């Protein structure tokens, strides 16, 4: 029933990144600036839809104690700038009803209602240990990688890992980014 | 065409656990779900995204999907119970249901 | 307060047309993809097609394709299952179900089911 943020995100944001670790759901930002699970291992060049597209920069997010955050932001050579969603980022997450969109590997145009989020803290990913991990208590599956947890106009992080219980996402700040 | 197995029958007493499978082709990597039919009626939603349980339905549903397999569960099971159990996949290409499991509750 | 209440059916002859017809109410029908399921006597569920919510995507099963077709109207909350070119096979009991909103894929309609319909029975007289 609410799905015309979503639906907006999917049309002007939301991508499906190939990089040689397989298809991830990606997350343009704003200019040519998005983001993607860590472990999709970006190299020199990813699909973009299915297009092949130079990868101009990229790095890892680490937090000041040089812990694992699992977001690499990607700036693409390519000259479509993002529709910029910056402000629709937000902390403002506890007890929220979410949802995860998705848009990769079989899991193309989709909506997840991953009911009430709050955050763990952290968490070993894959024998990673990462902060700033935001859980919820749903059933999510290993082509969702980079899902986009959001409500309502706003933006909360990005799914990197679940054990078919509880799934785990990467918090997303404005910090991150040039401000806006 | 994707196939989803399941066994024909399984029967219990009232109180017993019974376990009901459904098999297929890396399942786990999809969602499960699983549909109650008793004899003359429509199915009804018992288990939604491999584990939820629709408001109304008793707490000793359970469901789980792991691997291949997707298994309900009830912890307890009740004269009630007696009905054709279904699972169904979903994934983005994907809607099939499993053949069905008739589950008897006797004695 | 949820319904979808089903009617048509009936006895019909091979190589005729049958319509099934749903309509909804107590809740925002244009807003959920719908299903036609079957079940043949004595036999499991069967998915036999799905519509997006706004009537856009259609897919058959592979036993309708090419002779069955699905439609909404999301003015007057109604789904129709027309049924063409029909053979002894398609007997059996046909129910429309809706989408649940837990998980979905609104582009193909694909999802689980969390209210059906009553069923409507067809039988189709040929051997």
């Amino acid at each position: 029933p609410n799905t015309e943020f979503a639906l907006s995100l999917l049309r002007k944001n939301i991508m499906t990144i190939t990089t040689s670790k397989g298809e991830f759901t990606g997350l343009g930002i704003h200019d040519r600036v998005c983001v993607i699970p860590t472990h999709a291992q970006p190299g020199d060049d990813v699909l973009v839809n299915g297009q092949k597209i130079r990868v101009k920069d990229k790095y890892k997010l680490v937090d000041p104690e040089n812990i694992n955050l699992e977001l690499t932001v990607l700036t693409l050579d390519r000259n479509e700038k993002f529709r910029d969603i910056r402000g629709f980022i937000s902390e403002d997450l506890e007890g929220v009803d979410a949802t995860l969109v998705v848009h990769s590997n079989n899991f193309t145009n989709t909506i997840l209602e991953v009911g009430p989020v709050t955050m763990a803290g952290l968490i070993n990913l894959s024998s990673t240990p990462t902060n700033r991990m935001i859980r919820y208590d749903y059933a999510t599956k290993t082509g969702q990688c980079g899902g986009v947890l959001c409500a309502t106009g706003k933006i909360f992080g990005i799914h990197v890992g679940g054990n078919g219980r509880q799934g785990f996402s990467a918090q997303l700040k404005k910090q991150y980014f040039v401000e806006k | 065409s994707y196939v989803l197995t399941q066994p024909p029958s399984v029967s219990v007493s009232p109180g017993q656990t019974a376990s009901i499978t459904c098999s297929g082709d890396k399942l786990g990597d999809k969602y499960a779900c699983w549909y109650q039919q008793k004899p003359g009626q429509s199915p009804v939603l018992v288990i939604y995204q491999d584990s939820k349980r629709p408001s109304g339905i008793p707490e000793r549903f359970s469901g789980s999907n792991s691997g291949n397999t997707a298994t309900l569960t009830i912890s307890g099971t009740q004269a009630m119970d007696e009905a054709d159990y279904y699972c169904q996949a979903w994934d983005s290409s994907t809607v099939v249901f499993g053949g069905g499991t008739k589950l008897t509750v006797l004695g | 307060q949820v319904q979808l209440l089903q009617s048509g059916g009936g006895v019909v002859q091979p190589g005729r047309s049958l319509r099934l017809s749903c309509a909804a109410s107590g809740f925002t029908f244009s807003s959920y993809a719908m299903h036609w399921v079957r079940q043949a006597p004595g036999k499991g569920l069967e998915w036999v097609a799905v519509i997006s919510y706004d009537g856009s995507n259609k897919y058959y099963a592979d036993s309708v394709k090419g002779r069955f077709t699905i439609s909404r109207d999301n003015s007057k909350n109604t789904l129709y299952l027309q049924m063409n070119s029909l053979r002894a096979e398609d007997t059996a009991v046909y129910y429309c179900a809706r989408v649940g909103k837990g998980g979905y894929d609104f582009w193909s309609g694909s999802g689980y089911m969390d209210v059906w319909g009553k069923g409507t029975t067809v039988t189709v007289s040929s051997g």
